RNA sequence: CCAUGAGUGU
RNA sequence: CCAUGAGUGU
RNA sequence: UGUGAUGAAACACUCAUGGUCUGAAGACUCCC
RNA sequence: GGGAGUCUUGUGAUGAAACACUCAUGGUCUGAAGA
C-alpha cells in the first residue's frame, strides 16, 4: 500500500490490537472511518489506528494528512477484519481511534513512543 | 553526534554544546535559494548541505525536518530528527548575527534587503501555484452559474409582472419563462403574433390558438413601441442569460470529468461544483466526513440545531440530487446519508489522484436507494 | 489638531478639530495609506490613523493594556497576517530596525499582502500554515512577541507550537482567542479561562486579559512571558 | 315625495312607505348597461331615470348618491340623497322578485345569468382602466433598472474573483466595473494587451504601462483559451446590461418628466420613480404626508422605532439625493425633512393634473439648505 | 380514503391512504381546480381539498366554529375576495342555488379572481372600494352573510358600513380581525377586543369569537348578528 | 377654487373659526395640512377645515378625497391666515383639524350637521 | 420589519 | 445562521 | 450494514394589501 | 444681566437607526443496528 508511511513490526501491531481492546472496556474508542476523522478534526483521539488492506486505497489516505495537521499520531495494523473485531465489532474496520485509555495508559503511552523511534524522532 | 541546521543562510552544523563545527555558506542568490526552499519542504537537502556533511564526518546526525530523514539515510548517513531542538533555537538567537559570521553578507543592513527580496520572491512562487490549480476554475464558473440561475428568475418575474400591463393573460399561459420571454422579444405588441412564428418555438397547435384568441381578447393596456420596446430588452437579456448558462455547463462538465471524474460520476457536474465552492477546494472535500459532505449548504438549519439541540437538516446542496428531492420525506435522510457516504469515498479516490472508479460507486449507492424505496 | 506620544513608544493621540482622540502611527511609508485610513500632518510629520474596530491590537490598547511589548526595533513573527491591516501598524512602530514576519496560508488574502509588504521593507510575508513552522523555519530568526490572530479549533496549540520554535525565553505572546472559531455553543467566557489554562501550563505567565468587545464581538487577547 | 332607485334591473320610484309608483326596465343590453354604470360613478344618471323623471312628475326625489344630486338639479329638479335609506334596502330585499316583476327578464335563471356576465364585463371594463394608467410603466422601469443594477453588481463581483485566477493584478488597478469589463471582454490573455488598443478607451498612457507593467509581472496562472472564453461571456454581459441600463434610463425619464414633473424636478426619474415604486401609484404619493414621504424605504428601520420608541429613520430612499449623502451627518436630517415637504407639494400638484412649478419649489429648496449649510 | 359528511353542508372531511384527516368542499366544476388543492374522487363524486393554512374559513372550522351561516342556497357579501382562494370553497358551498358578490379593489389580483368567477357562476365579481358601497349599489341584492376579509386599518367600520346597506336583519357577519393590519404596534390581544365592542356598539350579536392561531397568525375571527 | 366642492356662508365659516378656538383650549386639534392628513388616515378627526386661498390649491386638493375614504366630515373657510391665526400660530395655515372637540361639542355637531343640509343630505 | 392573499428558480 | 479580516452598487 | 445501520428543520426569490416619524421653534441685531 | 426690534417658519422650525450586495477563515448532525 501506498497510503502506509511506515512499517510496523508485528509485535508492535498486536499490542496495537491489544491496547485498542482495554479501552472499549475502561476507556472511550471509535470505530469507523468517518468517526475518526470527526475524532481527529475534534482533536478527542490519541491515538488512531489505521488498516493497511484497505479497498481502495484512498478511503483512509487523508488521515495521515490530517493526522500530522493536527499532530495526533497513528500506527497501522495488518488486518481491517481484525481490528473491526477488536472494537467489538463482527465487521471489518478500515480506522479507528481512541479517545480515553483507562487501562490501556502505559499500554498506549509505550506504543506512541515506539512508532515515534521508528519515525526517526529524538 | 552533530545536529544539522537549514536554512537560506546556508547550512551548519553543531555539537550539542551549541558551536559551529563546520559550514557552508549559500550563494547570495534569490533563484537558487527560492529553489532550494521549495525543494526542501518535499525533503531534499539543500546543495550546500550535501557539501557539508561530507567535510565533517558525522556518525549520527540530526536534522530539523522529518521529511530529510529518508532522503539522508539514502545518502549513507544515520539519521534522525527533533523538531524544536535546543540546537535550532541556538541558531535562530544568534540569526541577526550569524549571517555576517559566515559571511553570507558584509554588513546586517543588506541581509535583510535581501531576506525581503527573498521572501517577496518565496511567497510570489506559491502565490503562483495555488492559481494554477484546476479545481478553482471549476468554482468560480459554478458559482457564476447559480449568479445567473437567480438573474434569470429576477428578470423573468420582472418581465412578466411588466409585459402583463399590456397583455396579461399570456403570463398564466405560458409556464416557462424561456418560452414567455422569448414571445415578447420576437413580438412585441401582442397583435403581432402569427401562427408560423410560433410553431417555430415547438409551440404545438393546439395551445397557438389559445394564445392567439387571448391576444385577441386582451383586456390589457394599449402602449407604444417606447414601451414595448423598453420591456423587449429585458426580455433579450433574458434569452442571452440561457444561452451564457448552457455554455457554462458544458464548460463545467470538461472541467469537473478532468478534476473530479469519481464525484462528478455520482452527482453529476453542477452539484459536483456546488460541493467543491462550499469546501472550497476538492483536497478539502476530500477531508470531510460524510456526515458534513451530508448538510454542506444547510449551514443555517445545522447552526440551529447545534445551538438549540433541536433537530438537525437531512440534507443541504445534496438535496438538489434527483433521488432525495424527488422521494418522500422519510426517505430522503436515508438516501442523501448513502449518497454522503459515496461521496466521501467519490472525493477521497479523486483527490489522492486514484483512477476513476465511479461506476461501481454509482452501482453500490443505486442499490442502496433500491432496498430503502422497497418498504 | 494636535498630536503627542502615549505611554507606548510610537504610539501617538490626536486631539481633533472637534474634540474626540483617535489612535495614530508614524507613518513609515508616508502619503501612502493601506487600507481606508486618513493621514494626518503636524509639525510637519505623518501620522496614520488607526483605527480600533478594525485592528485587535489597538483594541486591547483602548481597552487598558497594560504594557506593549511591540516598540521600536521588535522582531515579532506575526500568524495570521491576513489583508495587512493590523501588521501595517507594527510594522510603523518597529520602525526598520525592528522586523516582522507575517504567517498568512490564504492565497486570496496574501494577494493583497503582497502590496503592502512591497512598500515596507519592515515586513517579510509568508504564505504558509502556521501549523507547520517547519516551511517558514529557513527564512525567520527567534523573536521578541508572537502575535497571534488566527482562526483555528485549535489556535492555542498552533501558538505554542510556534513559540518553542521562535519566542526568546521572557519573550511575550499576544494571543488573540476567537471565541466562535474555537466553538459557536460553548459561552465565550468559559473558553477563555480554558484557553488560558492551556498558557499556563506551557510555562506562559499570563500577564493580562483583555476583553476586545465592543470593538471586536465574542474576543480576548492575552498577553504573557514564555518561560 | 318619490324615493329613486338605480339597478341594472332598470330605474325605479318608490314611496316612502316602499311601493313602486312607475318603473323604466332597462334594455337587455351588456354593452349600454356596462357604459351607463361607468358614468353612473362620475354622478351621470341613467337615461332610463331620466325618462322616469319624466313621467312621474316630483316635487322632492331623493336618489342613493350624492355625485348625482347636482346633475338631476340641473335637470330642474330639487333633488337630495339619503345613504341607506330603508326604500333602498326594500328593493334589493325583494330583487330576486322585482326582476321578474318589471319584466327584466322571463324568470330567475336567466337573471343570474346576465347579471353574472355584467359583472364578468364590467369589471373587464374596470381591469383594462387601470392598466392604461401612465404612472405603471414608470414603475415596472425603475424596478427593472434596480435589478440590472444589483445584477451588474453581482456579475462584476464575480468577473473580478474569476479573471483575477489568470490576472490578479488587473482589479485593483481598475476601480470602475465596466472599464474592468471592457478590458476582460476584448483581450483575455493578459499578453494579448496592447498599447493601440488601450489607447482606444481613454486611457492616458501613464495607466497603460502601469497595466502593461501589471501584466508582464503578473503572478497570475497560464490558462487555456476555454477557460479565457468562459469568463469572456459575463464581461460581455456585464458591458451588456449597463448599455441597457442608460437606455431605460432615458426611457424612464421620458416617461416620468411625462406623468410627474414636479417631482422629476425636485429628484429626478431614477428617485422620482422610485418613489411612486413604493407609494404604489402616482395619486398614493399625492396623498402622503411628508412624513411618510420621508421615511419611505426605511421600513425595517421605521417599525423598528415605532414598536419600541427608538429613534426613527432620517431618511428612507430618500438618501440618494445628492444633498443629503454627501452632506455631514448633522445636516442630513433637516434636508431631507425638508425635501419631504417640498415632494409632497410637488406630488400634489402633479397627480391633481398641475403644470410644471418645479422651478420655484427647487429654488425654494435650495434656499432651505443654503441656510441649514451656514451653521 | 373515506369521505364523509359533516356537521355543516356541503363540508366534507376526508379518511386518507395513510390516516389523515383534511377538510374538503362539493366540486362545483368538477376537474378543475383553482389553486393547487387536490382533486378527490370517492364514489365517482369530486371533492375539493379545502387547505385551512390558506382560508380563514377552513380555519375557523378547524377551531371550532359552532355553526356556519354559510350553506346551500345562502346568499353572501365577500367583501375583499382577492385571488378567489376561499370564496371559491363557498361556491361549492352555496352551490348555484345562492349567489355570491365579490368585491375587491387590487386589480393586480381581481386579475385571477376573473378566472375563477369565469368558471363558476355562483360568483359575480366587482372591482370596487369597500368602502363606497355605493359603486355596487347597483348591481347587487341583499344577502344573508357578510363575510368580511380585508386589510384595513378601519375595516370593521367599513364592514358595518357595508352591513346596514346590504345585510339583511338577523343576517350574519363572519369579520376577520387583521390585527396586524390595523396596528402593528398594539397587542393583537388588546385589537380583537375594541373591534368587537364596535360591532356590539352598532347592535351586532356576537356569538362567537375564534382565533385562527396557528393556521393564521395575529388574526381573530368574529361571527355576529346584524339587528 | 377648485378644491372647494361646496359653499360655505361666512355665517357658518364663523361658527368653524370659533369652534376650532374652543378646542385649542378645551380639546385637541391638529394644525397644519400634513398634521391633518395624519389626523384623517389615523381616522382621528372629526372636523376638518380647509381654507380658501391656499397657493398653490393641489396642495390641500387631497383632504376632500382622503376625507370621503375614512368618512370624516370636511368644512371651508375663507382665510388661511385667519384659520392660523385662530390655531394659536401668528403665520397661517392651509388645513387644520379637530381630534377632540372639548367644550365646542354642541358647536361642532351643528357645524358637521348643516355642512350636511347644504351637502343636498336627508 | 409584521400580517394576509398569490406565485417563481437550483 | 454566529464571529473575524478585505471590498462593491443605489 | 463502521467502505456508515437508525433518527432527523435543503437553499435562493417575485408580486398584491394593510400597519408609514416628531409638530413650533431656529437664526440675528439695537439700547444701559 | 435687564429691555427692545429683525429675518426664516404649520406651503413645516426642533429632535431622529436609508437600502442593497461580494470575497476570504474557522465554528459543519447522529453512530449499530436494519428486512
Ligand atoms: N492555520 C493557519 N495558518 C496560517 N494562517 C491562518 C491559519 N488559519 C487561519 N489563518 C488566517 O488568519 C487570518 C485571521 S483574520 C486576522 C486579521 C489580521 N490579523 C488583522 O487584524 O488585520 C485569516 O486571514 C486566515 O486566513
Ligand atoms: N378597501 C378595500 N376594499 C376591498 N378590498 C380590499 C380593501 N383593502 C384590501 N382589500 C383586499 O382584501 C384582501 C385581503 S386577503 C383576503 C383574501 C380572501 N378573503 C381569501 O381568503 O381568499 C387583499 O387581497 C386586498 O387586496
Amino acid at each position: 500500500a501506498s497510503y502506509v508511511k511506515f512499517e510496523v513490526p508485528q509485535d508492535l501491531a498486536d499490542k496495537v490490537l491489544e491496547a485498542v481492546r482495554k479501552a472499549k472496556e475502561s476507556g472511550k474508542i471509535k470505530k469507523g472511518t468517518n468517526e475518526t476523522t470527526k475524532a481527529v478534526e475534534r482533536g478527542q483521539a490519541k491515538l488512531v489506528i489505521i488498516a493497511e488492506d484497505v479497498q481502495p486505497e484512498e478511503i483512509v489516505a487523508h488521515l495521515p494528512l490530517l493526522c500530522d495537521e493536527k499532530k495526533i499520531p497513528y500506527v497501522y495494523v495488518s488486518s481491517k477484519k481484525a481490528l473491526g473485531e477488536a472494537c467489538g465489532l463482527q465487521v471489518a474496520t478500515a480506522s479507528a481511534a481512541i479517545l480515553e485509555p483507562g487501562e490501556a495508559k502505559d499500554l498506549v503511552d509505550e506504543i506512541i513512543k515506539r512508532v515515534n523511534e521508528i519515525k526517526g524522532k529524538t | 553526534k552533530i545536529y544539522l541546521i537549514e536554512h537560506v543562510i546556508g547550512a551548519v552544523a553543531y555539537d550539542e554544546n551549541g558551536n559551529i563545527v563546520d559550514y557552508i555558506t549559500n550563494p547570495r542568490d534569490l533563484g537558487k535559494i527560492t529553489e532550494e526552499l521549495l525543494n526542501n519542504e518535499k525533503g531534499i537537502p539543500f546543495s550546500a548541505t550535501v557539501e557539508l556533511l561530507k567535510k565533517v564526518n558525522p556518525q549520527e546526525v540530526v536534522v530539523e525536518n522529518e521529511a530529510e530523514v529518508p532522503k539522508l539515510q539514502a545518502l549513507g548517513y544515520r539519521v534522525s530528527y527533533e523538531p524544536y531542538s535546543k540546537v535550532s533555537r541556538i541558531f535562530r538567537e544568534s540569526l541577526p548575527k550569524v549571517a555576517i559570521d559566515i559571511k553570507f553578507a558584509s554588513n546586517e543592513e543588506d541581509y535583510y534587503n535581501f531576506l525581503h527580496e527573498l521572501s517577496l520572491e518565496y511567497t510570489r512562487r506559491k502565490l503562483r501555484s495555488a492559481a494554477q490549480k484546476r479545481d478553482l476554475l471549476a468554482i468560480q464558473a459554478v458559482r457564476a452559474m447559480d449568479d445567473i440561475d437567480k438573474t434569470i428568475n429576477l428578470f423573468s418575474e420582472r418581465l412578466r409582472e411588466w409585459y402583463s400591463i399590456h397583455f396579461p393573460e399570456l403570463d398564466k399561459l405560458i409556464e416557462d419563462h424561456e418560452e414567455y420571454a422569448t414571445i415578447v422579444s420576437r413580438f412585441g405588441d401582442r397583435g403581432f403574433l402569427t401562427i408560423d412564428s410560433l410553431k417555430e418555438l415547438g409551440f404545438n397547435e393546439q395551445r397557438i390558438n389559445r394564445i392567439l384568441d387571448a391576444a385577441k381578447k386582451s383586456i390589457g393596456a394599449d402602449i407604444s413601441e417606447d414601451d414595448l420596446s423598453a420591456m423587449r430588452m429585458i426580455a433579450n437579456t433574458i434569452l442571452d442569460l440561457y444561452n451564457i448558462r448552457r455554455n457554462l455547463n458544458n464548460y463545467l462538465e470538461g472541467v469537473m470529468k478532468e478534476v473530479a471524474p469519481n464525484v462528478t460520476a455520482l452527482v453529476g457536474p453542477a452539484l459536483g461544483a456546488r460541493l467543491l465552492s462550499i469546501a472550497g477546494s476538492l483536497d478539502e472535500l476530500a477531508k470531510m466526513p460524510a456526515s458534513t459532505i451530508q448538510v454542506l449548504g444547510a449551514e443555517k438549519a445545522l447552526f440551529r440545531a447545534l445551538r438549540s439541540g433541536g433537530r438537525p437538516p437531512k440534507h443541504g446542496i445534496i438535496f438538489q440530487y434527483p433521488a432525495i428531492h424527488t422521494s418522500p420525506r422519510w426517505q430522503r435522510g436515508k438516501i442523501a446519508r448513502a449518497l454522503a457516504a459515496k461521496l466521501a469515498i467519490a472525493a477521497r479516490v479523486d483527490a489522492f489522484s486514484g483512477r476513476f472508479i465511479g461506476d461501481q460507486l454509482n452501482e453500490q449507492l443505486k442499490k442502496r436507494i433500491d432496498e430503502i424505496k422497497e418498504k | 489638531i494636535t498630536v503627542k506620544q502615549t505611554n507606548m513608544e510610537n504610539i501617538y493621540e490626536c486631539e481633533f478639530n472637534d474634540g474626540s482622540f483617535r489612535l495614530c502611527t508614524r507613518n513609515l511609508v508616508p502619503n501612502f495609506n493601506v487600507y481606508g485610513e486618513r493621514l494626518i500632518k503636524y509639525e510637519g510629520v505623518e501620522y496614520r490613523e488607526w483605527n480600533a474596530f478594525r485592528s485587535k491590537l489597538a483594541g486591547a490598547i483602548l481597552k487598558g493594556l497594560k504594557t506593549n511589548p511591540i516598540r521600536k526595533g521588535t522582531k515579532v513573527l506575526y500568524l495570521g497576517a491576513a489583508s495587512g491591516t493590523t501588521i501595517s501598524h507594527v510594522s510603523d512602530i518597529i520602525e526598520l530596525n525592528g522586523k516582522a514576519y507575517g504567517v498568512e496560508f490564504s492565497p486570496r488574502v496574501v494577494r493583497e499582502l503582497l502590496l503592502v509588504a512591497q512598500r515596507r521593507p519592515n515586513i517579510f510575508p509568508l504564505l504558509a500554515d502556521a501549523r507547520f513552522p517547519q516551511s517558514y523555519k529557513s527564512v525567520v530568526e527567534n523573536v521578541d512577541v508572537l502575535y497571534v490572530d488566527i482562526a483555528q479549533p485549535d489556535q492555542t496549540d498552533i501558538a505554542i507550537y510556534n513559540a518553542k520554535f521562535f519566542l526568546k525565553v521572557n519573550g511575550d505572546m499576544l494571543l488573540v482567542i476567537k471565541a466562535r472559531s474555537i466553538d459557536v455553543t460553548k459561552d465565550p467566557k468559559e473558553i477563555y479561562k480554558t484557553e488560558v489554562e492551556k498558557l499556563e501550563n506551557s510555562n506562559f505567565e499570563t500577564i493580562q486579559i483583555i476583553n476586545l468587545d465592543p470593538y471586536d464581538k465574542d474576543h480576548a487577547i492575552v498577553l504573557s512571558k514564555y518561560k
